[PDB]
């Protein structure tokens, strides 16, 4: 029986933030990690997609460049990307690794499974702890009639751009991962559809930045069906002949394609992990069930990020690992912050706050404002504007209460929209600020003007 | 210092922030604070 | 007939800024152009040299995409590249022309002299108003022993890059002006040396990120010469014969180039302007006084932007424009804003607030916090992190003081740290906004963490 005063598992995003945090705080830690060290995020997720967006941005760009006199007949090495894209991963992993370790925490790697409320068993050995953080992420989700196979894609799978390029590409799913992968594969050169059961993609998100998001992606060539699923599809010698069907079920049609992406979601990893020897609580879903300070239905046990609950999101992750990590350390912490989503495509989509329904919902008296990026002097000397900015706010109070963003850099810019309701900022204290000339982050403080009927660069 | 929209409402109002006490959480100045101090 | 509210002499960003917000208030307004719609700015100043360093940028990085498989021979022309140059400039002061025309704004064209307090004389016409805001802007300042002509050029003709690069040029200045046209003349093959009399380049700005900047100039081959100042030169039949020597002077040093760019400041544009005859004080450099109000020393006119006072900045004199229009239309606005300041070379160089210097001055308990972007995720993903962004603070309130930036998009993070210092942010409020991951705005939520000596992606 080896102990430690806290036992991390997992070293994704929130798990390698837990174990750094309480390390920092003066506990003894020992972090768990079955797979890659780093997680999704770092290796088969947010880095690895992140990376092949922008290969695929720079050969795309260049089209526009043609316009201002570059001349050039670009040849991209599909496997020379790939090992490009296992390089950043390499070296990001590399870091984590030698940060915990830098830090003095104990890396033991291995499947821990719990055996009791404060025991893990890793290898056939025990190990103990005062508190423990469950870190165990998410993985793709399996939708039926869609078994992953060699023509069946999960995000993972579609990662290996090197393995050769599908003809012809149809992407389940109108989330993040759907629209990233989809993108990435329509600009290396392949026929891509992508459907979406709700009525608009990111459902999740604003409707306004989210459907001007789809024109753009509709008028790169990627066909986007809204109001339709995807009920199972047919192996034939021509392709894959996949049966589609409105929303809400009715009048079937098909369309064929050589490979199929699965992007519907995740389901996170807390089966066989022993939460059933242990009194940890889990919702219809799979999540830990956990509480602003993230802690479990058992005292002195925490989870966070994808395994605690949605958004699946990494930034949010890693604080939670924070949190949880103070709070096993003796301090006060508590989650109540603000999330912003982003869409890596191009042009970006990024949101942070409440959306006019959502707003309305909460009973206030709702209010926006927006500016186009035509109106942009940055985005124009960037090749061509493309996007909005919509701010949504109180009317009565000024207060901003959710923020909209689509267009370059969009994913950059939320922050700024992060802090300002952190910060409970007006809409006035947004047009007040003074932001530089010429940058797309102007867009916001316009937005703010345009919500007061008073912007400059568009008649009101 | 003040938010941009609480030092503007003060001159509106005439209203010396230099003069007041905030009541917000560590003695920041709110909306309500000129408000009160205007009149 | 035909009366007016207001007279606005300048329709660069301060004066068309100044004359919408006035018509949007209700004024009848004239606005009086000299030369091209939308000034310095627009015609030959942030725009045309934004356009040059993003075409210059995308040839850059290119070099860095061959390591990620994009190969192609990238050839720029100049003369194509000049001309979409032209077309983004045209396609602004046209928008410019279009917002006054659609706000009810009259646009006279020729040269504004005052004859009196209120009435101004354009062409032999005499046109009188309540309020007359002044925003004449500025012009490229003479050094001597560099009077400008075919071999010593100012900016407006450095811009004309499809005008035949010289092989060998000469940049005097380590401003934002100078830096940029200096990486531009250098990214499209030209040798460059630049020089400053100050002992690092951007004097006003933070030295610590200003010297990873010239650092990596230097690393692109611009040979760059802190602490030293030009004497003077003589044409040759092999080129121009630059004499060098110490910024204190002694050892005399000679270089040989092409052609000269002299970017050491800007003159206002205060002279000839009827000021005397209005009653109107200038300060010694030329700067019209005014106050918080923007108000000059007789009531009912206003001056604004480089006209008025350093820094010589767009979106100062927009806002500066904003609060002259409001006062001229009977409300009471003032300047008391934070100004940021960005250098569009790459990688990119903003800061806004207190230097550590300034700090101390000023009486506080300066303390710092530092984050590096070869940490950084999503750096690796852009193909390279280099950069860092430095916050300073004071120890004892924890309240933010100023934000440092270099890096890429450092002039659109800027914007948050503006934000931040306008909602009077601690460095805990900065820290605590989450901020999305992967993304380069991610670097100040750490560098936060770092003062307080627990940042996650470093050693502390
Ligand atoms: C293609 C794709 C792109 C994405 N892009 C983004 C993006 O741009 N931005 C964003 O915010 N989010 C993105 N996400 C989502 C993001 O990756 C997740 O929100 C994030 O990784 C969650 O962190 P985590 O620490 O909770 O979990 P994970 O990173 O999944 O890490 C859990 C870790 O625990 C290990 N583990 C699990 N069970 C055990 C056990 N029993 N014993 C020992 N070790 C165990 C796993 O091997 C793993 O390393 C993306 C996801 C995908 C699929
Ligand atoms: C190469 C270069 C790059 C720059 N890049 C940036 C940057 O990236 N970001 C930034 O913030 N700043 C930048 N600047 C500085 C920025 O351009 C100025 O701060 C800004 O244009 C000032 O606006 P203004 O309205 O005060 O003056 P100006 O834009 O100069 O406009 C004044 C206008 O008044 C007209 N005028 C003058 N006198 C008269 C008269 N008597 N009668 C009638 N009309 C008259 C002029 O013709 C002109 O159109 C740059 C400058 C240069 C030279």
């Amino acid at each position: 029986m080896k102990t430690y005063d806290l036992i991390v598992i997992g070293t994704g995003p929130g798990g390698y933030h837990a174990a750094i945090r309480a390390a920092q705080l003066g506990l003894k830690v020992l972090a768990v990690e079955a797979g890659e060290v780093g997680g999704v995020c770092l290796n088969v997720g947010c880095i690895p997609t992140k990376a092949l967006l922008h290969a695929a941005e720079t050969l795309h760009h260049l089209k526009v460049a043609e316009g201002f006199g570059l001349k050039a007949k670009p040849e991209l090495d599909l496997k020379k990307l790939g090992g490009w894209r296992d390089q950043v991963v390499k070296k990001l992993t590399g870091g984590v690794g030698t940060l915990l370790k830098g830090n003095g925490v104990e890396l033991l790697r291995g499947f821990a499974r719990l055996v009791g409320p404060k025991e893990v068993e890793v290898g056939g050995e025990r190990y103990g702890a005062k508190s423990l953080i469950l870190a165990t992420g998410s993985e793709p989700l399996e939708l039926k009639g869609f078994p992953f196979g060699e023509d069946v894609w999960d995000s993972t799978r579609a990662l290996k751009v090197e393995e050769g390029l599908p003809k012809r590409l149809l992407v389940i799913g109108g989330g993040a991962v759907g629209l990233e992968l989809g993108q990435v594969y329509r600009r290396l050169g392949a026929e891509v559809t992508l459907i979406e059961y709700m009525p608009e993609i990111l459902p999740q998100g604003d409707p306004e930045t989210a459907a001007l998001l789809r024109r753009a992606l509709e008028k790169e060539g990627i066909r986007v069906r809204t109001k339709t699923k995807a009920v199972g599809y047919e192996k034939k010698k021509d392709g894959l002949h996949v049966r589609l069907e409105p929303a809400e079920g009715g009048e079937g049609e098909e369309v064929v394609v050589d490979k199929v992406l699965v992007a519907v979601g995740r389901k996170p990893r807390t089966e066989g992990l022993g939460l059933e020897k242990a009194g940890v609580k889990v919702d219809e879903r799979g999540f830990i069930r956990v509480n602003a300070r993230m802690e479990t239905s058992v005292p002195g046990v925490y989870a966070i990020g994808d395994a605690a609950r949605p958004p699946l999101l990494a930034h949010k992750a890693m604080r939670e690992g924070l949190i949880a990590a103070e709070n096993a350390a003796g301090k006060d912490s508590a989650f109540d912050y603000q999330v912003p989503s982003v869409v890596y495509t191009s042009p970006e989509w990024a949101g942070v706050g409440l959306t006019e329904e959502e707003a309305k919902r909460a009973g206030y008296k709702v209010k926006v404002g927006k500016f186009p990026l035509a109106a942009s002097g940055r985005a124009l000397t960037l090749g061509g504007a493309e996007g909005m900015v919509k701010v949504v706010g109180d009317e009565e109070t000024d207060l901003l209460l959710g923020v909209f963003i689509v267009g370059p850099q969009a994913g950059e810019l939320i922050a700024e929209a992060a802090l300002a309701l952190e910060m409970g900022a007006t809409l006035t204290d947004l047009a007040l600020t003074v932001h530089p000339h010429p940058t797309l982050s102007e867009s916001l403080m316009e937005a703010a003007e345009a919500f007061h009927k008073q912007a400059i660069h568009i008649l009101n | 210092p003040a938010a941009p929209s609480i030092r503007r409402l003060a001159r509106e109002l005439g209203v010396d922030l230099t003069r007041l006490r905030g009541t917000g959480l560590a003695g920041r100045i709110t909306e309500e604070d000129v408000r009160r101090a205007a009149g």
